[PDB]
C-alpha cells in the first residue's frame, strides 16, 4: 500500500517483461554476425527500436518514485540504475547537435585516408598504415606515416572537439555531478555501508598512488629497451634522451607488443610453441574446446550446457556465408550461451579457447540475479576473470599434463626471460599510457586545462610521465587525443587500467589456496578443488554486492593494489636490473629532437 | 478388465495453461500404472503419502488426474508445503498429500521458433490460493490507493503474462508437461483398485 511495497511490484512487471525482448535483440544480432545480408540487418534495427523504446517508458516512469522512501537495499541499488537516464534530460534541439557531432566523429575515423606520395595508391589505415608501423624498420618512412594521421584526422577533429566537450559538460550538470569526467568515474561510487563505501573523488588519488609503486618496474624497462634500440639506430637516440613516439612499435603506443623481435633477450634460445606437434595426431577444432571444458571441470567449475555444443560457431562456415570474424562469447539470456570464434588450429586459439570460455563461466554464475543485476561488479571484473584462465594454460605443467610437448622438456631461465619480457611488453606497457591519458581527459573536463592550452600541455605529461616525445613540433591546430578509437567515441579508457591490477590480484590468491610453494610463474590452478570454489562466491555475486564486498571475497582486502602484479615480474626484475647497471637508467625530458 | 484410457492425459494434442488447469475424474476402472513405469517419456516421478511399488495393491474410491505446462526450473514448486510464483498464485497443493507427481520435458512438441504464446499464467494477486483452487476471472490488478476503474495503465497492471517457448531456450525455461494424480479414499467400495 505504501511507496515501498508498490515499487516492489514495479520491478516484477519490469523483469518479466524485459527478458523477452532482450532475447528478441540478442538473437537477431546474433544472426547477422552469424549471417551477413541485408534482410537481417533490418530486423535488428526494428529489434533494436522495440528494446530503445520499452526502456525510454519504464525508465521515465520510474522516476516518480521516492528514493527515500525505498528501505530493502537490493531494491534500492535497482531502482536507482534504472531511474539514471543520462543524455535524455537535455532538450531535443542540445541532443540532436550532440548526437550529430558523436557520429560525425566516427566517420572521419573510419574513412581514414592519407594520400601517399606515389600516385599508384591511397594508403587507407585499415590495413596498410597499421603494416607500416609494425614491419617497417625505416626512420623517415615511420615519420611521415606517424605524421600523416595527425597531418589529415588531427585538423579536421580539433574543430569539432571543442563543441563536445561542452555539450557533455552541460549534461553532466543537470545531473548534479561536477562534470562529464565525474561521470566516468560514477561506476566505481559505492554509497551506503560506511565500511565498504567508495567516493568518486576517491578514484583520483588512488590510481596515482597504485602508479607510484610501478615506476621503479617502468623506469627499468624503460632504458632497458633503448639500449637495444641503439644497435639498430646509433645516431637517433640520445645516450639518456627519451624515444621518438613513432618508434614505440605501434601509431599510439598503447603496446609495446611488437618490440620483441628487435629487443629480444636471447637470439639462440627457442620460444615454447606446441603448433608444430599440434598438427601431429590431427587435433580438430572441436578438441580444443572439449579438452579446454575439463580444465573447468578439474576446477569442479559446472559443466557445458546440451545446448552449447550444437546450435554455436565452433568453425568457420564452409556454405560461403559472410562473417565477423572477431572471437566473442555471446550470453543470449533466457539460459542460452554461445561462442562465435574464428577456430584455427595454432598455439593462441587454443589460449583464447580459455579466455572465451571463461567469459561463458562467468555468465552462467549470475543467472539466478535479477536481469537488472546480470553483469560484473564494476567494468574492470569481467575481462580480468577470464585472463587469468589464459595464464594457466600457457604454462609448461598444463601442456606437459596433456602430452602436447615432450613429457621430460628441460626448463631453462633463458628461456623463461626470453617469455617474460614478452609478457612485459605487452601488461606493463600500456600501464603508464592508460593512466596519462584518463588523467588528461579529467582535467580537460574541469576546465582547469585552457583551450588554447590542449596541445602543449598533452605532450608535457608525455615527456614527464610517459617518457616519449613528439619527433616533429606540434601547435595549438592539432589535436593528437583523437586518433584514438576509444577516444574519437564517448569511451571510457579506464576500465583498461584497473583491471590488469585486478588480474593480478585474483591470480596471486587463488594460487596460495592451490598449495604452490615457489615461483609465481608456472602456478598451476589445474586439479585443485580448493581454489575453485574460492571463486565461485565471488563470480556468482554478480552486481547484487557492492565491488568492494565482492573484491573481499576472493582476496580479503577492500582496496586495489599493485603488489601482486609487482611479485609476478619479481623474477624479471632481478635479472633486467643487472643489464640496465651499465646505461643510465632514466630519461632526460629537457633533451627534445627536433632541436 | 474394464481400463480407463490413461493415455488420454498422457497423450494429450493440447495441454492446458497454468492459470486454467484442467481436472478429470476416473472411477470405475483398473489402474495399470506399469504403463508409466515403461513409459521412455517420463523421467521425474515423485509420489507423496504413498510408497511408489505397491500402488496398486492399496486402492481408493476416486483418482484425480491433472495437467499443466511449466518452466523446468518451476516444476520443483509442484511439491506439498513449498512457495513460490506457481504454489502462492497459481496451484497449491494441501500440506497432506496423497498422490504421485509426474513431469518429464517435451520441448520438441510445445516449443516453436518465433515464440508459442499460447501458455499464460498469472503474476499479480491479491490473496494466496487456497489448496486446490482454480481461478480464471481476469480483472485488472490494483496496486495502489487510487483506482483506475478498470483501464491499464499506471499502478494498474494485467493479471496475467505470457509464456514464450523457443526451441533455443536453456534447459531451465523449456516446456515441461506436468501431471498429478490425487488419490482420495471416502465411504464407496473401492470402484477402482487395479490388476
Ligand atoms: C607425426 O609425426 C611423426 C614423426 O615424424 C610422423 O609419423 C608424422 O609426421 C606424423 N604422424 C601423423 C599420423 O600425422
Ligand atoms: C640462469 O641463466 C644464466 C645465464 O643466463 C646461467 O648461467 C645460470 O646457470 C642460470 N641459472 C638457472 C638456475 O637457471
Ligand atoms: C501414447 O504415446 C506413447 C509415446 O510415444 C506411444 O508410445 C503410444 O503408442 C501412445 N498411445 C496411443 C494409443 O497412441
Ligand atoms: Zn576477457
Amino acid at each position: 500500500s505504501t511507496t515501498e511495497e508498490q515499487a516492489k511490484t514495479f520491478l516484477e512487471k519490469f523483469n518479466h517483461e524485459a527478458e523477452d525482448l532482450s532475447y528478441q535483440s540478442s538473437l537477431a544480432s546474433w544472426n547477422y554476425n552469424t549471417n551477413i545480408t541485408d534482410e537481417n540487418v533490418q530486423k535488428m534495427n526494428e529489434a533494436r527500436a522495440k528494446w530503445s523504446a520499452f526502456y525510454e517508458e519504464q525508465s521515465r516512469m520510474a522516476k516518480t518514485y521516492s528514493l527515500e522512501e525505498i528501505q530493502n537495499l537490493t531494491l534500492k541499488r535497482q531502482l536507482k540504475a534504472l531511474q539514471q537516464s543520462g543524455t535524455s534530460v537535455l532538450s531535443a534541439e542540445k541532443s540532436k547537435r550532440l548526437n550529430t557531432i558523436l557520429n560525425t566523429m566516427s566517420t572521419i575515423y573510419s574513412t581514414g585516408k592519407v594520400l601517399d606520395p606515389n600516385t599508384q595508391e591511397c594508403l587507407a589505415l585499415e590495413p596498410g598504415l597499421d603494416d607500416i608501423m609494425e614491419n617497417s624498420r625505416d626512420y623517415n618512412r615511420r615519420l611521415w606515416a606517424w605524421e600523416g594521421w595527425r597531418a589529415e584526422v588531427g585538423k579536421q577533429l580539433r574543430p569539432l572537439y571543442e563543441e563536445y566537450v561542452v555539450l557533455e559538460n552541460e549534461m553532466a550538470r543537470a545531473n548534479n555531478y561536477e562534470d562529464y569526467g565525474d561521470y566516468w568515474r560514477g561506476d566505481y561510487e559505492v554509497t551506503e555501508a560506511g565500511d565498504y563505501d567508495y567516493s568518486r573523488d576517491q578514484l583520483m588519488k588512488d590510481v596515482e598512488n597504485t602508479f607510484a609503486e610501478i615506476k621503479p618496474l617502468y623506469e627499468q624497462l624503460h632504458a632497458y629497451v633503448r639500449a637495444k634500440l641503439m644497435d639498430t639506430y646509433p645516431s637517433y637516440i640520445s645516450p639518456t634522451g627519451c624515444l621518438p613516439a613513432h618508434l614505440l612499435g605501434d601509431m599510439w603506443g598503447r603496446f609495446w607488443t611488437n618490440l620483441y623481435s628487435l629487443t629480444v633477450p636471447f637470439k639462440h634460445k627457442p620460444s615454447i610453441d606446441v603448433t608444430e606437434k599440434m598438427k601431429n595426431q590431427s587435433w580438430d577444432a572441436e578438441r580444443i574446446f572439449k579438452e579446454a571444458e575439463k580444465f573447468f571441470v578439474s576446477i569442479s567449475l559446472p559443466h557445458m550446457t546440451q545446448g552449447f555444443w550444437d546450435n554455436s560457431m565452433l568453425t568457420e562456415p564452409g556454405d560461403g556465408r559472410k562473417v565477423v570474424c572477431h572471437p566473442t562469447a555471446w550470453d543470449l539470456g533466457k539460459g542460452d550461451f554461445r561462442i562465435k570464434m574464428c577456430t584455427k588450429v595454432t598455439m593462441d586459439d587454443f589460449l583464447t579457447a580459455h579466455h572465451e570460455m571463461g567469459h561463458i563461466q562467468y555468465d552462467m554464475a549470475y543467472a539466478a540475479q535479477p536481469y537488472l543485476l546480470r553483469d560484473g561488479a564494476n567494468e574492470g571484473f569481467h575481462e580480468a576473470v577470464g585472463e587469468i584462465m589464459s595464464l594457466s594454460a600457457a604454462t609448461p605443467h598444463y601442456l606437459k599434463a596433456l602430452g602436447l610437448l615432450e613429457p621430460d622438456f628441460y626448463e631453462d631461465n633463458e628461456t623463461e626471460i626470453n617469455f617474460l619480457l614478452k609478457q612485459a611488453l605487452t601488461i606493463v606497457g600500456t600501464l603508464p599510457f592508460t593512466y596519462m591519458l584518463e588523467k588528461w581527459r579529467w582535467m580537460v573536463f574541469k576546465g582547469e586545462i585552457p583551450k588554447e592550452q590542449w596541445m602543449e600541455k598533452w605532450w608535457e605529461m608525455k615527456r614527464e610521465i610517459v617518457g616519449v616525445v613528439e619527433p616533429l613540433p606540434h601547435d595549438e591546430t592539432y589535436c593528437d587525443p583523437a586518433c584514438l578509437f576509444h577516444v574519437a567515441e564517448d569511451y571510457s579508457f579506464i576500465r583498461y587500467y584497473t583491471r590488469t591490477i585486478y588480474q593480478f590480484q585474483f591470480h596471486e590468491a587463488l594460487c596460495k589456496t592451490a598449495n604452490h610453494e615457489g615461483a609465481l610463474f608456472k602456478c598451476d590452478i589445474s586439479n585443485s578443488t580448493e581454489a575453485g570454489q574460492r571463486l565461485l562466491q565471488m563470480l556468482s555475486l554478480g552486481k547484487s554486492e557492492p565491488w568492494t564486498l565482492a573484491l573481499e571475497s576472493i582476496v580479503g582486502i577492500k582496496t586495489m593494489d599493485v603488489k601482486p602484479l609487482l611479485n609476478y615480474f619479481e623474477p624479471l626484475f632481478t635479472w633486467l636490473k643487472e643489464q640496465n647497471r651499465n646505461s643510465f637508467v632514466g630519461w632526460s625530458t629537457e633533451w627534445t629532437p627536433y632541436s | 478388465t474394464n481400463l480407463c484410457p490413461f493415455g488420454e492425459v498422457f497423450n494429450a494434442t493440447r495441454f492446458a495453461s497454468v492459470y486454467a488447469w484442467n481436472r478429470k475424474r476416473i472411477s470405475n476402472c483398473v489402474a495399470d500404472y506399469s504403463v508409466l513405469y515403461n513409459s521412455a517419456s517420463f523421467s521425474t516421478f515423485k509420489c507423496y503419502g504413498v510408497s511408489p511399488t505397491k500402488l496398486n495393491d492399496l486402492c481408493f474410491t476416486n483418482v484425480y488426474a491433472d495437467s499443466f505446462v511449466i518452466r523446468g526450473d518451476e516444476v520443483r514448486q509442484i511439491a506439498p508445503g513449498q512457495t513460490g510464483k506457481i504454489a502462492d498464485y497459481n496451484y497449491k497443493l494441501p500440506d497432506d498429500f496423497t498422490g504421485c507427481v509426474i513431469a518429464w520435458n517435451s520441448n520438441n512438441l510445445d516449443s516453436k521458433v518465433g515464440g508459442n504464446y499460447n501458455y499464460l499464467y498469472r503474476l499479480f494477486r491479491k490473496s494466496n490460493l487456497k489448496p486446490f483452487e482454480r481461478d480464471i476471472s481476469t480483472e485488472i490488478y490494483q496496486a495502489g490507493s487510487t483506482p483506475c476503474n478498470g483501464v491499464e495503465g499506471f499502478n494498474c497492471y494485467f493479471p496475467l503474462q505470457s509464456y514464450g517457448f523457443q526451441p533455443t531456450n536453456g534447459v531451465g525455461y523449456q516446456p515441461y508437461r506436468v501431471v498429478v494424480l490425487s488419490f482420495e479414499l471416502l465411504h464407496a467400495p473401492a470402484t477402482v483398485c487395479g490388476p
